RNA sequence: CUGCCGAAGGCAGAAACUCAGAUCAGUUUUAUGUGUAAAAUGAGAGUUUCUAGUGGGCCAUUUUUGGUAAGCAGAACUGGCGAUGCGGGAUGAACCGAACGUGAGGUUAAGGUGCCGGAAUGUACGCUC
């Protein structure tokens, strides 16, 4: 039952934004276990994926994935900035992302 | 932070004054540029020596000779207030003259709403004699059998599973 | 029919990570064999010519990109006793698809290890295993460590743990 | 269990580049800072605030303002080293340090070992 | 006028005196 | 809750009028 | 080289989504204090010269060939030396007889047609 | 054709060691200049006397306020200095006349004495020559030799020397150089950017601390 | 429809031709007392000619006199507004930054980092119920 999860958990917090302007081109991601910018240095360049499900069956699957990459840290508390192939929808605020361990650098 | 500097200066020699006198002051400033300006206005207000006709001849940062020995420093300062004039004398126990001055600036900004430009330091002297100490809290620190529990214990990792100890 | 400018981009050999020396136990982070532990036979131009002992975890001779590999601090396994020069890019070349007109359940029956896979490839793999098993049998826990699989759990921080 | 700030109380540094090291208070500078030393060479004499350290229960006789040389001398004489370790608190701390230094192969060693620990679960009827 | 050149400022004749504001 | 009888926040005319007439006070004392 | 469009949304006249007497075609606002002319936040953008696309790709279709209007076989033959950069587009009023005659002529020319299957 | 090519290559080579010898001479001069200042200070300290360094003839000025709400007098002065944007930097021959001119735009610019690394770093990376009223980067010594060949400046090292040491042709060398267009400083400015540098702000003279700003600017 | 130039409280532009100049400067030095005269830096500088629009006012600044419970009134200069979007001050004609082609990346200004809200429930010293 527990022989899997080669990824770490994350939450899609919000768009990289000012007080009154949002920039959906890059998103803010909070990785579980990461609590500083020096710790976020490890997760820089990793491949983050957003997994959701839909009604219509494409390629015989309900599951669709949107890829992304951690680019830079954000703030002091360990949050990072992520850039995806398709900008994440604004309805996914607080949804769960899966940050994989590749490309590995260690 | 702060560093203690000695600034030695004089006016430019002329025929009237072939050998101008050399004026040295011990003063505290974050960097050499602030120290030179701090000195120049002091020289203006004490001896009326203009900045234009003068020159800074020597600048030297000073390090604490014994930074590893706890000392008591008494500070004579002058304050500009609503009345524009006040005189105070405080005592701080610290191992460095620079730290004592920093503590004095923080205390005065905390109490009398004093800024760096409003405060001018007259003298920072060391008080080795226990009897010469006037402040009771300094004397409290100087007592031989000083002992006390830790004050202000105050203690990302949100959602702690257990209650805090905040004791022994 | 314009002639493109001569690009001044020359090809130079890869500088692999120093930790990926041959004989090191590593975890696959992707592919069909994700989480498995393997022994690095050698370093190719870009990837690692690697295999887990097939008699232990059943991982055949495969290339894996060095960016999808977790290097361990596990003690080195001797590989100097087996040849690695027979593993080339041409050796691993996946011939050519030659048209997508396939996959009518016949390309997939005629696939798998029963067919396609030559008896020669089985011979090198068994030969490599024969030269590798005595080492891992001598040093304790390598057989069991390699048969197991890597996975994360609660309270596990990849940026803190060192492999 | 009081932990009064005495002259000669040995303490455990918890904040700064010297985290995890063991020191002893030589002088009490003021209400909120103190001077500490240690026989260990890697830790130099310095003045540290009380927010970056937790007091231990071990008190060692030490004249005020002593130099590092005799601080090591008295430290070795009363055997403060390995007296701190004798406490279960230090055993827990060093156990955590070894567990942090641990690796994946040895984590699999711990895997098997604690499985052999749960092997028995034998209770008398 | 060019910047003041480097020169010497002998103090054995007039040793520096401490000034306090 | 405010817990006051008079609001601690000020109107823009009122805040602007202070700098209007505080400066005049310095003019008068000069 | 590839095709890059700076913008895809077309500029709609202000309030054309509120009134039907106001057409969808762009008209430059003239009021001195109008929000659109003064370019406030959250307002429909105005056609600027900076919005233009690359000259090497301007007027080119997604496949890179500029569409050239063709009515008769003569117009088809004019694309003989420009088949790699122009594509013949059949005029909408060309009858069925000339359409099949033209489309086979272009197919023999090796000239792409953007409305051949009609 | 072969004779002309050989003649070209030879003379171009003879120009190359000429540049090499000049650059070596300037580097030795800098080290001998710093050695003598240290020796002068050390011997003065040993004798109990004091030593006053030369006041540097070179100043680097960076404009730190936008083009808005500037009095016309300061606007004209910075127009004379060619500081028409924020973060724009210029090398100026600091003298008696420049000092009072900078005293007026003191709230709007910050200036200090640059060191060898700063003047070398700026010219190599932000160095753009003004050729035919056009902004041309200094990507080769051909531009320098063709534009300042009448003042015996033939390479980037020659230009660096004429700027850092304030040579006889400093005006021509500086006027040939387009104003430096520096980026916003990495790490940022202080809490308040428009106070005096002596008061915890950023404007006004800052002496040897202009180097720290320039490193962030670049 | 788009582009360029662009005010005014005698201007901006167009055409006709001077000198590669010591020719000008909302500037600073030097000398003589804000005036004048003769080094710094920047800029290619100019002259005659004709021809659109405007000649208003609000806000603040520093120089004075008349003033009174109390504000207030009359001058001169300076800018901002007016033709000006953008960031911040919860929002705003006059407050703090910043002058605007379409985009990508980096870095900042002003202001901020408990939540709404992007950012430390950061560090250090005091004051206050």
């Amino acid at each position: 039952a527990q022989g899997h999860r080669l990824y770490v958990k994350a939450k899609h917090l919000s768009f990289q934004r000012s007080k009154h302007v949002i920039h959906p081109g890059t998103s803010i991601v909070k990785i579980e276990g990461c609590d500083s910018k020096e710790e976020a240095q490890f997760y820089l360049g990793k491949r983050v994926c957003y997994v959701y499900k839909s009604s219509k069956a494409v390629r015989g699957s309900k599951i669709r994935v949107i890829w992304g990459t951690i680019a830079r840290p954000h703030g002091n508390s360990g949050a990072v900035r992520a850039r995806f192939v398709h900008n994440l929808p604004a309805k996914t605020f607080g949804s769960s992302l899966r940050v994989m361990l590749y490309p590995s650098n260690i | 932070a702060l560093k203690e500097y000695q600034v030695v200066g004089r006016k430019v020699p002329t025929e009237h004054e072939p050998v101008p006198k050399l004026f040295r002051m011990r003063l505290f400033a974050p960097n050499e540029s602030v120290a030179k300006s701090r000195y120049w206005y002091f020289l203006k207000m004490i001896n009326k020596v203009k900045k234009a006709t003068g020159e800074i001849v020597a600048i030297n940062e000073i390090s604490e000779p014994k930074p590893l020995k706890a000392k008591v420093f008494g500070i004579w300062i002058r304050y500009d207030s609503r009345s524009g004039t006040h005189n105070m004398y405080k005592e701080f126990r610290d191992t460095t003259r620079v730290g004592a001055v920093e503590a004095m600036y923080a205390d005065m900004a905390a109490r009398h709403r004093a800024r760096f430009r409003s405060i001018r330091i007259l003298k920072v002297v060391e008080v080795e004699k226990k009897e010469d100490v006037r402040r009771n809290y300094v004397k409290q620190l100087l007592n031989p059998h000083l002992k006390f529990p830790l004050p202000h214990r105050r203690t990302k990792k949100v959602f702690a599973p257990h209650r805090p100890s905040t004791f022994y | 029919e314009n002639v493109p400018k001569k690009a001044r981009k020359a090809v130079r050999p890869t500088k692999l990570r120093a930790s990926l020396a041959p004989g090191t136990v590593c975890i696959l982070l992707a592919g069909r064999f994700r989480g498995k532990r393997v022994v690095v036979l050698s370093q190719l131009e870009d990837t690692l010519v690697v295999t887990g002992p097939y008699k232990v975890n059943g991982v055949p001779i495969r290339r894996v990109n060095h960016r999808y590999v977790i290097a361990t601090s596990a003690p080195k396994i001797d590989v100097s006793g087996v040849s690695v020069e027979k593993f080339t890019k041409a050796y691993f070349a996946k011939q050519k698809r030659s048209g997508p007109v396939k996959k009518d359940e016949a390309f997939f029956a005629e696939n798998a290890p029963k067919n396609a896979l030559p008896a020669e490839r089985i011979a090198d793999q068994k030969a490599v295993d024969a030269k590798l098993l005595p080492a891992i049998k001598a040093i304790p826990n390598m057989k069991e460590y390699l048969a197991a699989s890597f996975a994360l759990s609660n309270g596990d921080r990849p940026h803190l743990m060192k492999f | 269990f009081k932990r009064y700030v005495e002259v000669g109380r040995v303490v455990l540094v918890t904040k700064g580049e010297y985290t995890g090291k063991l020191a002893v208070i030589v002088d009490i500078v003021d209400h909120k800072r103190a001077l500490i030393d240690s026989p260990c060479s890697e830790f130099p004499r310095q003045v540290i605030r009380y927010g970056s350290v937790v007091l231990t229960h071990i008190v060692m006789k030490l004249p005020r303002g002593a130099r590092s040389g005799i601080v090591a001398k008295k430290w070795k004489a009363q055997d403060v080293c390995n007296k701190w370790a004798s406490s279960a608190w230090a055993k827990k701390l060093e156990a955590k340090k070894v567990r942090s230094q641990l690796n994946d192969f040895d984590r699999f060693a711990v895997m098997r070992l604690k499985k052999q620990r749960r092997e028995q679960v034998n209770v008398a009827v | 006028a060019p910047p003041a050149k480097a020169h010497f400022v002998s103090t054995e004749n007039n040793e520096p005196v401490t000034l306090h504001p | 809750v405010s817990l006051k009888k008079k609001s601690k926040r000020r109107t823009t005319r009122l805040r602007s009028r202070i700098e209007k007439k505080a400066a005049e006070s310095k003019r008068k004392q000069k | 080289v590839n095709i890059i469009k700076k913008r895809t949304k077309p500029f709609k006249r202000h309030q054309s989504d509120r009134f039907k007497r106001v057409g969808e075609s762009w008209r430059k606002p003239r009021g001195i204090d109008s929000c659109v002319r003064r370019r406030f936040r959250g307002t429909i953008s105005m056609p600027k010269i900076g919005y233009g696309n690359n000259k090497k790709t301007r007027y080119c279709m997604p496949n890179g060939l500029k569409a050239f209007l063709v009515r008769n076989v003569s117009d088809v033959e004019l694309l003989l030396m420009h088949n790699k950069t122009y594509a013949a587009e059949i005029a909408g009023n060309v009858s069925a007889r000339k359409r099949v005659e033209i489309v086979e002529k272009a197919r023999a020319l090796g000239v792409k047609v953007t409305n051949a299957g009609a | 054709i072969v004779a002309a090519a050989a003649e070209k290559k030879s003379a171009r080579q003879k120009k190359r060691e000429l540049i090499a010898k000049r650059a070596e001479a300037y580097e030795a001069e800098y080290r001998a200049a710093e050695r003598e200042q240290i020796e002068l200070a050390r011997k003065a300290r040993a004798e109990g006397n004091y030593f006053v360094p030369h006041e540097p003839k070179l100043i680097f000025v960076v404009r730190i306020r936008g083009i808005n709400n500037i009095p016309p007098k300061a606007r004209k002065i910075m127009q004379l200095l060619r500081l028409l944007q924020i973060n724009n930097g210029i090398f100026v021959k600091f003298n008696k006349a420049i000092k009072e001119m900078l005293q007026v735009v003191e709230p709007y610019v910050t200036y200090g004495i640059p060191n060898h690394k700063t003047v070398r770093e700026l010219i190599y990376k932000r160095g753009f020559g003004k050729v035919n009223k056009q902004r041309i980067p200094l990507s080769d010594n051909a531009i320098i030799e063709a534009a300042l060949g009448k003042y015996s400046i033939l390479s980037v090292e020659d230009l660096i020397h004429e700027i850092y040491t304030v040579g006889p042709n400093f005006k021509q060398a500086a006027n040939f150089l387009w104003p430096f267009k520096l980026s916003s400083p990495l790490g940022g400015w202080r809490e308040r950017k428009f106070k005096h540098f002596i008061e915890g702000g950023d404007a006004g003279k800052r002496d040897e601390h202009i180097n720290g700003l320039v490193q962030k600017m670049l």
